């Protein structure tokens, strides 16, 4: 299953979320008016980059990875992120958890457009260290407020699936480009923010026995700007 | 010259007018409007999608675990598990929801809501659970016996993970019928309750305190009218970022 | 604690459109700047002219209204209602309120924001200005969509640049303009405390990616920090 | 020294037209003339009326804009924004600002330019005048193309005549007019320091033979001398 | 009489309006518009033609010899000969150019430039010379080895006198994102560099210090938006010819 990349993820039936009902796509007529030489429809960059499995406990509150914060500094996406000024990509969010049938829990897989997350009880803006986290990503110190001043009770209006462990352990959110910009710089900006937020703590008769939440992201229809341009003629 | 007279009201500034004024800085083509996904043309498709409620009405449970309710083996049979009122602009589960927050921008919010519960237990966490909805005209149920008399459904979550409830024609508004008193009159127009049809039973290796969440959405007949300022956030008037754009 | 209910017929859908929902001219910025004759330059860059970067986050109610949606495109109809007020006293019958005019000049991105009421940026010409009076109706300028991307990022998950500190949520784009309002007249012998109450009515509104609203009170304009 | 970049879609060509590029009403001349009651004729030919030969070279930014092109044909829409100001003090409540009118008379080439506010040239009739007030909107006169050749020589490689000295760049043609603004009212007991800020918006603009722009600062209106 | 009301904004003077006013001094036919050559209808055909740059970045070389760069027999192999940045509104070669000066009247100047170099040596002044253009995302090259990795051309001017470079989609703007700070934020959106592929060799009777100039133009996709006052010349306010038209 999901054989359209250089790396596959074998799982159960797909049940994808068409994020806002739309699929990823490249530049249409917007290519001529945007920054030129965008031609590279980078397919080795579409490798299914599985992030390291964050550890679901009952005492845990949540996790987040911003979509250019993740997948940069590693792989083809990371290398083209350093070599390339600007890019466009949808993201195939795929969230798995090897949780047993006996395990108890709900999990709001929510991908947030522009999660401009605030700090807690400090009026200053969050900076490079507490925004650009990376591969492991940050944890929701206040998942009920979504670290933004918003409410988690209305986080589902965003593109979202639901890991109710009694019925599914798989999420698939097929994110579009999601920017005001047609193409945007991956260094200075994040278009999406995957958020693994348990609205139910992980439940076992033991001390919430171990499940891992393995998160796998493939940049679908990933399109950078072209360094190799014929500057002649 | 065209003979015109100034009407009573000419030269006034109405804040709710559709008069197109003079475009300042002209002949400027903006950034050309491209198809950004997720286009919002109406507030209805905002509230037509599901959104969780603050189902735990206990004030001790605040923050995270107020979006969920705990069902254990010691929670017994014929006990009121949640007592969600179907009223928007008063304190309760219908406060930080999508429909409640968008309809807090409006006075009248007549329509129908589509409130959805999923059980969040183990795969074989089986238990019969009766959900009773009561109309605006009637008393709130306290037992399973008076829950059975009203319009109710029996949701056994042994095999079905998410249950889906359709609510007929909730209609509430904001009333200021008192002469300049600003009483902020409210309305009670429904309740959705929960009772335990049997004991929730679990395997010994799984957790006994099995949890439950729920969502609420709206249908196409849900509609809003007469927009107002939402009193969720007041004017703080001493924000730190303020007086910096003013510099 | 009176509990009453009414039956609402309510056969309308157009009142919940995004265009009608955000197209209300709400108070987005207001201060009183002290125009009274400055022989000595005291409290400079804010005394004799009204400067405010055009942002919807300055007032809380309208702010929470526009961060219901992630991406917004609107031509902000700016209605500028200036009411002067003479500070001090001259007589008891009528102090005399002149029909003084104001240059409500719009300074976009890439343009020089004025730093005093008599700077050379007021006479630039490239940045468009309206000249309106107190006795006139308030200045209704509908500024167009000023953003180098196709929507206003009322949240911007990122920084203005890869370096410095404090640019989170600060789009290099958007930055709708610097609404700079002065008094064109040279300083009268009597002073006026003119408060510029500018109202923004977003027009031709398209919203994208709708969001949960803000639930705890705000703490700063530039960020979305919270008191949890 | 923050370095940021944005992607601009920018699918427009009409914003770089010559008509839009020079058709901005920019401040071309401004001074305050002392209208206050002259029992003694002091500082004559400039005290009680505003005289300015209509030329685009008086202000530097707009000047460098129109000497981007050699030959220009435009009907100069002249918008005259006069703001009076009472010099001195009378009371503390309201000094009283009268709705005095002004004759913003346009004196072309071959016509007698007035030398005082009560000269007989103000009542000539042949040279067209507008009568507008302070409480009125500013006087928008669109003067036509006043040149005996078919374009305005903003450079004229030559002299006004084969003799005299100092006529280099002085076209016998162009010489768009003498914008002569007075106060029609006889001298009030209280005085006003009225500053006539006239704005020129070139209209129906055709440009010919486009040029390098000016790069060192200007040193005179009449010539193009440079500080090299 | 026609019943009119004064709109909010009536009676104001916008400096960027297209309102046709009353033509003062009427029934006057002007000088009839004849076909003067070189008619300019747009700023694009101004910048579409070639114009030299200040290629010598050394501040010692000012005035005349800053439009040209010297290549001698002692300038050796693998040396950076010019380091032209492809940015408009900052100090460098792209300051007193046509495109740079016209786009200094505007904030946004996205498009493509057509920058042309001709060698100005002897007829048999032969030398291989590598021109490397770098995209906005990337570091400036310092050697021939890192010039070869980027998008580059090798221009031997032994037989070809003028070389013609096409640059894909340079996009820069003016940013004032800071709240009333007037920082005048700039942008770096490219570099065009020069390196010596081999030693420039000349006959003994000809000059060894052989010079090189270059031009820059624009294509049809180059465009400007949101005009501003150009800060090339400020208001001096004490010009000698002034107060003489005022007489």
């Amino acid at each position: 299953l999901k054989l359209g990349n250089s790396a596959i993820v074998t799982q159960e039936a797909a049940n994808y979320c068409c994020a806002y009902g739309e699929w990823p796509n490249y530049l249409p007529d917007h290519e001529a008016v945007a920054i030129d030489k965008p031609t590279q429809p980078e397919t080795a960059t579409d490798r299914f980059y599985t992030l390291r499995s964050v550890k679901w406990e009952a005492t845990s509150t949540g996790w987040w990875w911003k979509l250019p914060d993740a997948l940069n500094n590693i792989g083809m996406f990371g290398q083209n992120v350093q070599h390339h000024y600007l890019y466009r990509s949808g993201f195939l969010i795929h969230v798995q958890c090897n949780a047993t049938k006996f395990h108890q829990g709900a999990l709001l897989v929510v991908a947030i457009p522009e999660h401009q997350r605030g700090a807690h009880n400090t009026t200053t803006s969050p900076g490079f260290d507490d925004i650009m986290k990376g591969e492991a990503g940050g944890t929701f110190n206040h998942p009920y407020v979504l670290d933004d001043g918003t409410s988690l009770a209305c986080a589902t209006i965003f593109p979202h699936q639901w890991i109710n462990l009694r019925t599914n352990n798989s999420a698939t959110i097929v994110l579009p480009w999601m920017n005001a910009a047609p193409m945007d710089f991956p260094l200075r900006h994040n278009q999406w923010t995957l958020a693994i937020i348990p609205v139910v703590p992980l439940g076992t008769r033991t001390m919430s026995s171990m499940v891992p939440i393995t998160v796998s992201i493939a940049p679908m229809c990933c399109e950078f700007n072209g360094l190799r341009h014929a500057i002649t003629q | 010259g065209v003979p015109t007279y100034l009407l009573p009201g000419s030269g006034q500034f109405l804040t709710t007018d559709d008069h197109s004024s003079a475009p300042v800085l002209p002949c400027f083509n903006p950034t050309p409007e491209m198809h950004i996904p997720g286009q919002v043309r109406n507030m209805l498709e905002v509230v037509q999608v599901e959104s969780m409620m603050e189902i735990n009405n206990t004030e001790s449970a605040v923050g995270m675990e107020r979006l969920k309710v705990d069902i254990s083996a010691l929670t017994d049979v014929d006990q009121l598990l949640f007592n969600i009122p179907l009223d928007i602009q008063l304190d309760g589960p219908l406060r930080n929801t999508l429909v409640g927050n968008i309809s807090r921008y409006y006075t009248h919010w007549s329509g129908s809501l589509e409130m959805t519960f999923m059980f969040c237990g183990s795969f074989m966490a089986t238990g019969k659970l009766i959900l009773c909805y009561t109309p605006p005209g009637g008393s709130c149920p306290t037992t399973r016996e008076t829950a059975m008399l009203g319009t109710h459904i029996v949701w056994d979550f042994g095999l079905q993970s998410s249950i889906t409830l359709i609510i007929p024609w909730i209609s509430g508004s904001h009333y200021r019928m008192f002469n300049n008193d600003a009483k902020s009159t409210n309305a009670n127009v429904g309740y959705v309750t929960c009772f335990m049809q049997t004991n929730l039973i679990v395997p010994s290796e799984s957790s006994d305190t099995c949890s439950l969440i729920g969502f609420i959405a709206a249908k196409d007949d849900f509609s809003l009218r007469l927009m107002r300022d939402s009193p969720d956030i007041g004017q703080i008037d001493h924000l730190h970022g303020a007086e910096a754009a003013y510099q | 604690a009176i509990q009453t209910r009414t039956v609402i017929n309510q056969h309308g859908v157009s009142e919940t459109l995004v265009e009608n929902f955000l197209s209300r001219a709400a108070l987005v910025s207001k201060r009183s700047f002290e125009y009274k004759d400055h022989t000595s330059s005291t409290a400079q860059t804010d005394k004799n002219f009204f400067k405010w970067t055009i942002n919807t986050r300055s007032f809380v109610q309208l702010r929470r209204k526009l961060e219901l949606f992630t991406y917004l495109r609107f031509d902000a109809e700016i209605t500028i209602l200036t009411t002067v007020a003479v500070n001090g006293s001259n007589n008891n019958t009528y102090v005399g309120l002149p029909d003084l005019t104001l240059q409500a000049m719009f300074v976009p991105t890439g343009a020089l924001t004025p730093e005093k009421q008599d700077s050379f940026h007021w006479q630039s010409g490239s940045n468009a200005s309206v000249f309106f009076k107190i006795s006139d109706p308030p200045a209704r300028m509908t500024i167009p969509f000023m953003c180098i991307n196709s929507a206003y990022s009322v949240f911007y998950d990122g920084f203005a640049g890869f370096e410095k500190t404090g640019l989170y949520g600060i789009n290099p784009a958007d930055t709708i303009g610097n609404l700079c309002v002065r008094i064109v007249n040279e300083h009268q012998p009597v002073g006026f405390t003119v408060t510029v109450r500018v109202y923004m009515k977003p027009k031709h509104i398209k919203a994208w990616a709708p969001r949960p609203p803000r639930t705890l009170p705000y703490m700063s304009i530039a960020n979305a920090n919270y008191k949890g």
